[PDB]
């Protein structure tokens, strides 16, 4: 709590989407997230077999907090149509 | 519940309408226990004539039915057809 935990949960999640690239191709979306894809595959451990509450444990991560930060680095406008629509199959997830 | 408002422009748009399938199946379980045994305005819609709107679930079901098929194959000449049809009806 001092030396702000969630502060960084943000900055290292958000420097996730940066590398990403989000782009489009001919007006569709392109979904350069295929890091935040494949960070969010392997959090889940299968531990629904391991006996853990994997069920409601993705609340790690924040969400109107982070397009906070996506203000500060200009990119909201690129990346805000697929934050939330992979946010819907992370909470099927 | 599963109702929630998920993300039309998700990539897993297939689970998205599953859980739709889902939806409109408790749907139908708790109008057949909450009474609601009756009413019927099926008539005539499109040229097909339906003795019950209890027709209609069984219908809106088929095509729901319908759409996690064509969800299930998607490749480019379908996904090219449908952009067609769908800015024929409208602007997207």
């Amino acid at each position: 709590s001092e030396v702000d935990v969630e502060e960084l949960k943000l900055e290292i999640l958000c420097k996730a989407i940066k590398r990403d690239e989000w782009s489009a191709t001919d007006g569709k979306d392109d979904p350069i997230e295929a890091t935040k894809d494949s960070i969010f595959v392997k959090v889940l451990q299968n531990l629904l077999n391991k006996g853990i509450e994997l069920k409601g444990y993705l609340p790690k991560a924040e969400t109107l907090l982070q397009s906070e930060e996506l203000n500060s680095l200009k990119t909201n406008s690129y990346f805000e149509f697929s934050l939330k629509a992979n946010y819907e199959c992370y909470m099927k997830m | 519940e599963e109702a929630a408002g998920f993300s039309n422009t998700s990539l897993i748009l297939l689970h998205q309408l599953e859980d739709k399938m889902k939806a409109h199946s408790f749907f139908v379980d708790f109008l057949h226990q909450v009474g609601l045994f009756s009413r019927l305005s099926t008539c005539q819609t499109k040229g097909m004539l339906v003795a019950t709107r209890l027709l209609l679930s069984e219908h809106a079901e088929k095509l729901s039915a319908a759409i996690v098929l064509k969800n299930h194959h998607a490749k480019l000449p379908v996904l090219v057809n449908s952009a067609i049809q769908l800015a024929l009806d409208k602007r997207m």
